[PDB]
């Protein structure tokens, strides 16, 4: 719901919805959905011989593409900082732009997610819930 | 720093001068906040004014009991308030809901949907213990918003 | 009964500055004279015809008659 | 049609009661309210306590009457038991009982008078209603909620005072009364907010049950307050009021003269109380006397037994009602046989009081729909019979 | 020349007070009814009549005055017999 | 009996109309009657400033739960349980023991004061009159987690006073 | 320096009105028998300036039913023309000498009507959409009783501009020949402004803390010009041209008594239920009204008493 990546997309009400950058090439990562990731420590918690052997998250089905940048505009239709506001919470023009677009589908030999099962969810169907603009109701 | 931190000594001041609270009048510890709008123990003007639309509100006040046919509604409406706001709920019944505890509609506590800060105990408290729940609450004021950033 | 008296003499107050600002600019702007009203064109013929023959550019000023003796 | 529920909204009066409005453009014709914002679970309750643990879930029924409720208690109760309670406590039953009418009729008008939005008469007579509330704690408890009244009559004595105390309140309260009747009797608009509004005055407004006023201040002379006696009751003068026709301000003329009669009662109950006991002598009701529980052997079996177990009620069925400040007071109390009661159903008013705003409401404004309310002083909690 | 200078500082001081109201100090990151139209038509034909009424203490500093007297009467004649054939239907207003 | 209230016809006369007639037109109504009866503002103004100022009670009221005990320490409880059968909200939990002395006290000690509806009946159960409603409406603290009195608090409060305490049951114990 | 005479009236008649909520609660004390401010002034005076720090502290947050453009265009407006209109007033001497002024005011006040109609639209349902309308429905009905009495003693006085206005009043307190008309003068100017007799006034409840202060300051902005209006009209002071300064004196301790007055009012009366609230318009106050301007016009024609210009 309240992530910074996916609302670094959508909160960029601007002059002009340029992606990152100007390419498709490598996105996208691997979206693990939140009730997922608080369901892997639950059963890890009481395993029991889960210490030492670390795990992976496994994401959806399959990569992902470039249309996620254009799925935002679809469908939506194109905490302590201060008193007034916080002088720097910024987009941050640095290394911030290329912490995400470096994807890295990494070793598939960890066991990881679907051992310390069950997590199996898609993206289409919890896209409606997080995303919010002006139109609501079509 | 002493000139930053000078200055939640107003702002963490003004809102501890001038509170806009909601009331949800439901059983008989409504009447007893009448008393303290009636004139003895004057509600008014002493840093807090009357009624108010629910919009413009920050200290709501839950009294008396809660029914399940009433838990979705009581938290429509908390989630409209702005942000620095505060739940204190007088009357036994919204403690533990006071006895009706053991009763198949009511719900237990008026503590497992909102969130409270300060607890005022008893069948009616007596608008005399309850100027001293509201004191007690303007006394909890005193947090700082510098050193909070200008820590991390 | 008595504490209203401070409240009346406070935004009462507060009025008694644009009255008071208004006339000491007046006042002040025409040297201790007021202001020349025009409302029809006929005395606005004046102001537009003195303020040529004041003594430079001005029409808050006079000559009287020691100007031609 | 618009469908607006304008109910929840908490705008004074009592943010409750949240209903829907079928309104034709500008009239309503359809009105249908929904109730249950508090259903506490009271009834089914009781199925487990005691007589005497029972006691207060009746005191708390209401908002206003702590002496008015458990008046319909214990006389619902003590006529199961054979015992007519002694006459030194008959005559605080009736003040205390011709004092809470004193608050009721207080609320009826200031609370009506701020849903129609005036300020001014809500806090002129709730700083005269202070003056009252010293009263309860000097006798029994607390504020408001006392469990004073037993089933083995008034629970103790009242203190030296209370008798310079209620002849010096009043004495000085029709000044006030005379208060209001500038405020709103000779006024014009406060006329025309109330006149023809709800004229409800057939036989269905009999028809749908309802108990006193929207009764005989429209039209049909009947009460419960001298055709039945409750106790030294009628004894005392006094009359009751009729108002003219059928609409809210010939019943709002019913409760100036209301107030008018309970300060004559009041006036005439103080010179005729005589000196004598508090309790039921025969001690298998009443508990014994704190100088008693302390001494004898006979005293403790009957303390000590009393409160573990309550009393003995024998069985059949019964039924009484009492005159509520807003109305009648049903109560059908089944007995069983043991210290706990079985079944005990409630009759409130505002089932007949409120089911008949369907009748009433139609043909007339949405403005016109907040004014009905606060003329039959409708209490929620109350409405959970 | 100051008219027109006399209301430019007035607008832009409202118009930046949002600025600090609305903006920056923020930073989150129909049924038709027939009686209630009709009021609206009655009242701009007696928002006309009054402007034809308007001129008037200039139409007394005048000539021969009759013609200005009895003339002037006859407007408010017009403007009270509209009153009363509408008064023979105001619906619920 | 009867009375018949807002019952009278009118006057309709030539000369009572002109009390009817400069009513409604000049106003004689509404102002003599309610622009006098507001003013009436010259009254004291009756407020008590609560901080400072404090209101009148009773010698019975209700508040505070508290325990007594005798002269020099003695824990006038004896645990006879009484006070337990009679609360309404089963806010008394209690479990007794034989301490080593030989007579019998109390282990745990409990007072729901989130489910206490204050009928106070417990202080007229006890028989060896140990709980007391103490008269202090000082209160309000901040979690669920504290309200709940256990013993230490109980024995505590009912030693932070005791002349409090003993002057209004020895100025009441007559009545009752 | 003639900036210095804007700021030195637009700034010091904003602490007029942010230091009057304060005395409307105290005059409303003191009425009920209750103090004003007790803990913060210590005589109330130190209450509103920490009120007004707290609406820009807490957050404004937007509807996402509404349009942006439209929302915060109405509080633009809103301090706009309430406070234009104040320009061309003497006291005694006015900032602009409008050769006529008195429809100037009128033809700013037109304009109040337009700005209810803005909020309650573009916001939302319901509420904000049909009882927002109803508001603009009824104040539309107060030009035509306001106007028309306005044109009545235009006859008399002889003209349009304000300035010759109080030359013509230095002998009389001209309620004296049109205390009539002073009833329907502040009745009227009552009801457009929308206080407590005259109320059934969603238009407000979206405002959160930020631009809901606004519409509740220039409200408050109308109810003092509604006062200073009607005290250069009706209760005229005395002039002297070579003491200004006893002018102003005796002008706003004038118009602080009727300033008062709304208070005053507030604290008696009920509302008027609205279908009534109409109908005591056209089929009362409006025949009387053209009654009383044929009035003002014969009898300064039968007296041979008509005012120069
Ligand atoms: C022949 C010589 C030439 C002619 C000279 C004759 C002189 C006549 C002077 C008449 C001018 C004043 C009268 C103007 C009309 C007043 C309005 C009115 O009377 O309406 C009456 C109002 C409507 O209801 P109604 O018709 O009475 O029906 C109910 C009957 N029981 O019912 C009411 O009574 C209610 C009153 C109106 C409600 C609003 C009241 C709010 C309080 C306002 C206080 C005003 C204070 C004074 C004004 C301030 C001073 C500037
Ligand atoms: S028990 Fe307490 S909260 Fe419940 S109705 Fe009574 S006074 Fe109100
Ligand atoms: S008050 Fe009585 S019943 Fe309660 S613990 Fe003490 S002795 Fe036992
Ligand atoms: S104080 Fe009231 S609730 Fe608590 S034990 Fe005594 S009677 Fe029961």
């Amino acid at each position: 719901r309240e992530d910074r990546f996916l609302n670094y997309f959508a909160n960029i009400r601007w002059f002009g919805g340029v992606p990152l950058i100007s390419l498709g090439k490598k996105t996208v990562k691997q979206p693990v959905y939140i009730v997922d990731v608080t369901k892997g420590i639950i059963n890890a918690i009481k395993d029991p011989d889960a210490r030492g052997k670390t795990f992976a998250f496994v994401g959806p089905s399959r990569y992902l593409l470039f249309d996620l940048v254009q799925y935002v505009f679809a469908v939506a239709h194109r905490i302590g900082r201060l008193f007034e506001i916080s002088p720097f919470e910024p987009w941050t023009t640095r290394d911030k732009v290329e912490r995400i677009h470096t994807t890295d589908k990494i070793l598939p030999h960890l066991p990881g997610l679907e051992d310390l099962g069950v997590e199996a969810t898609p993206l289409e169907l919890k896209a409606i819930e997080v995303l919010r603009r002006h139109r609501t109701y079509r | 720093e002493y000139v930053v931190a000078k200055l939640d000594d107003l702002i963490n001041w003004a809102r501890r001068s001038s509170l806009w609270p909601m009331t949800f009048g439901l059983a008989c510890c409504a009447v007893e906040m009448m008393h303290m709008a009636a004139p003895r123990y004057d509600m008014d003007r002493f840093g807090v004014v009357f009624r108010a639309s629910p919009r413009q509100s920050d200290v709501m006040i839950v009294a008396g009991t809660l029914t399940n046919k009433m838990a979705p509604a009581l938290r429509k409406v908390y989630d409209q308030m702005p942000e620095p706001r505060y739940v204190v709920s007088m009357g036994s019944c919204a403690n533990g809901g006071g006895y009706y505890h053991y009763s198949y509609s009511v719900v237990r506590g008026c503590d497992r949907i909102v969130p409270v800060d300060i607890y005022v105990p008893g069948c009616p408290p007596t608008a005399e213990a309850l100027l001293y729940g509201i004191l007690q609450l303007q006394k909890k004021i005193k947090r700082e918003k510098r050193l909070r950033i200008w820590y991390r | 009964w008595f504490e209203v008296l401070p409240g009346i003499a406070v935004m009462g107050v507060c009025l008694f500055i644009p009255g008071m600002a208004t006339a000491r600019i007046h006042r002040f702007s025409n040297g201790g004279k007021e202001k020349r009203v025009a409302h029809y064109p006929y005395q606005w013929y004046l102001m537009e015809r003195d303020r040529r023959v004041s003594g430079v550019n001005r029409s808050y000023v006079s000559k009287g008659l020691e100007n031609i003796d | 049609n618009l469908t607006l529920n304008f109910g929840p909204q908490h705008p004074a009066a009592h943010g409750v009661l949240r209903l829907v409005m079928e309104l034709s453009g500008e009239m309503v014709r359809k009105c249908d309210p929904h109730i249950g914002l508090l259903h506490r679970g009271t009834e089914k309750l009781i199925e487990y306590k005691t007589y005497l643990q029972a006691l207060p879930y009746f005191d708390r029924l209401d908002y206003v009457s702590m002496m008015c409720n458990e008046q319909a208690y214990s006389l619902a109760v003590e006529k199961l038991l054979n015992i007519q309670p002694p006459p030194r406590a008959q005559w605080i039953r009736v003040l205390f009982g011709e004092i809470t009418r004193l608050l009721n009729h207080i609320m009826a008008v200031t609370t009506h008078a701020l849903d129609i939005g005036a300020m001014t008469p809500f806090f002129w007579m709730f700083e005269e209603r202070e003056k009252m509330f010293e009263f309860y704690e000097r006798v029994s408890g607390a504020r408001m909620h006392a469990a004073y009244v037993r089933p083995g009559g008034v629970h103790q004595d009242l203190p030296l005072g209370l008798m310079d105390d209620i002849y010096e309140f009043s004495k000085n309260f029709s000044l006030r009364i005379d208060e209001l009747e500038e405020m709103l009797t000779n006024n014009r608009i406060w006329r025309n907010r109330t006149v023809d509004i709800g004229i409800v005055t057939a036989e269905d407004a009999l028809n749908y049950g309802f108990s006193g006023v929207m009764l005989r201040g429209s039209g049909i002379q009947w009460d419960l307050r001298k055709t039945q006696p409750y106790d030294v009751y009628d004894q005392v003068e006094f009359d009751v009021p009729i108002g003219s026709r059928g609409d809210c301000y010939d019943r709002y003329l019913c409760r100036v003269e209301e107030m008018r009669q309970s300060i004559r009662i009041i006036s005439q109950c103080l010179n005729k109380m005589p000196p004598g006991e508090i309790k039921v002598d025969d001690a298998k009701v009443s508990p014994p006397k704190r100088a008693e529980m302390k001494t004898s052997m006979e005293s403790l079996i009957h303390h000590f037994k009393l409160y573990t177990e309550g009393y003995q009620v024998p069985p059949g069925a019964t039924y009484t009602a009492i005159e509520a400040p807003k109305g009648e007071f049903g109560v059908y109390l089944v007995s069983d046989g043991s210290s706990r009661p079985y079944r005990c159903k409630i009759k409130a008013p505002g089932f007949a009081h409120l089911a008949g705003l369907d009748k009433m409401s139609k043909g007339h404004m949405l403005a016109d729909v907040v004014a009905i309310i606060g003329t039959q002083d409708i209490v929620f909690g109350e409405v959970d019979r | 020349m100051n008219l027109m200078l006399a209301l430019l500082t007035n607008f832009t001081l409202a118009t930046l007070l949002v600025i600090i109201a609305f903006w920056l100090p923020q930073l989150n990151v129909l049924p038709f009814s027939m009686k209630f139209f009709l009021v609206a038509i009655t009242f701009l034909l007696f928002d006309l009549e009054i402007a034809l009424l308007l001129p008037l203490p200039w139409a007394s500093q005048t000539a021969n005055l009759n013609t200005m007297l009895t003339m002037a009467l006859f407007l408010i004649i017009l403007l009270a017999v509209s009153l009363a054939y509408e008064w023979t239907q105001k619906g619920l207003e | 009996t009867y009375k018949y209230v807002n019952l009278r016809e009118p006057s309709m006369d030539m000369k009572s109309v002109t009390d009817r007639a400069a009513q409604t037109l000049l106003w004689t109504e509404l102002i003599r009657g309610l622009g006098m009866t507001l003013s009436y503002l010259f009254r004291e103004p009756a407020t008590i400033n609560y901080p400072f100022e404090k209101g009148p009670l009773s010698p019975r009221f209700r508040g505070e739960h508290a325990l007594r005990r005798y002269p020099s320490g003695e824990e006038r409880c004896i645990a006879c349980k009484l006070c337990e059968a009679v609360c309404p909200a089963q806010a008394i939990t209690i479990e007794a023991e034989p301490r080593a002395d030989g007579s019998r006290r109390t282990t745990r000690y409990d007072i729901d004061m989130t489910k206490c509806i204050y009928c106070g009946f417990c202080q007229e159960a006890c028989p060896v009159d140990a709980i007391v409603e103490g008269p202090n409406f000082e209160f309000s603290t901040e979690t669920h987690e504290e309200l709940l009195y256990n013993k230490e608090k109980l024995l505590n409060n009912g030693d932070k006073w005791e002349a409090e305490i003993a002057a209004n049951i020895q100025a009441d114990y007559l009545y009752r | 320096m003639f900036m210095i005479n804007i700021l030195m009236l637009i700034i010091p008649i904003l602490l007029a009105v942010a230091f009057l909520t304060l005395v409307e609660r105290k005059v409303l004390g003191y009425m009920q028998l209750r103090k004003g401010p007790n803990v913060v002034g210590p005589y109330g005076l130190l209450q509103p300036i920490a009120d007004a720090i707290k609406l820009f502290i807490k957050e404004p947050l937007r509807p996402a039913t509404s349009s942006a453009s439209m929302f915060i265009l109405a509080p633009i407006m809103a301090l706009g023309l309430a406070l234009t209109m104040w320009i061309p007033l003497p006291m005694p001497y006015p900032l602009i000498n409008m050769n006529l002024g008195v429809l100037f005011m009128l033809a700013m006040s037109s304009l109040a009507v337009y700005s209810i109609l803005w909020s309650g639209w573009a916001s939302n349902s319901k509420y904000a959409l049909i009882g927002a309308l109803r508001a603009v429905a009824q104040t539309i009905s107060y030009e035509v009783t306001l106007a028309i009495i306005l044109l009545s003693v235009l006859l008399m006085s002889g003209s349009f501009t304000l300035s010759t206005l109080i030359t013509t009043q230095e002998q009389m307190w001209l309620i004296l020949p049109a205390w009539p008309l002073a009833m329907m003068w502040f009745i009227s100017t009552l009801a457009e402004t929308n206080r407590a007799p005259f109320d059934l006034t969603g238009f407000n409840v979206e405002y959160a803390a930020g631009p809901f202060a606004l519409f509740f300051m220039a409200e408050y902005a109308n109810i003092i010009m509604m006062n200073i209006f009607t005290a250069i009209l009706f209760l005229g002071t005395s002039h002297n041209p070579h003491m200004p300064e006893l002018y102003t004196i005796n002008f706003t301790i004038k118009s602080l008594l009727l300033t008062m007055s709304f208070l005053w009012i507030r604290a008696s009366y009920p509302r008027f239920r609205y279908d009534q609230l109409m109908h005591l318009l056209w089929k009362n106050f409006l025949p009387l009204t053209l009654a009383l301007c044929m009035w003002h016009v014969s009898l300064p024609i039968l007296t041979s008493g008509i005012p120069p210009q």
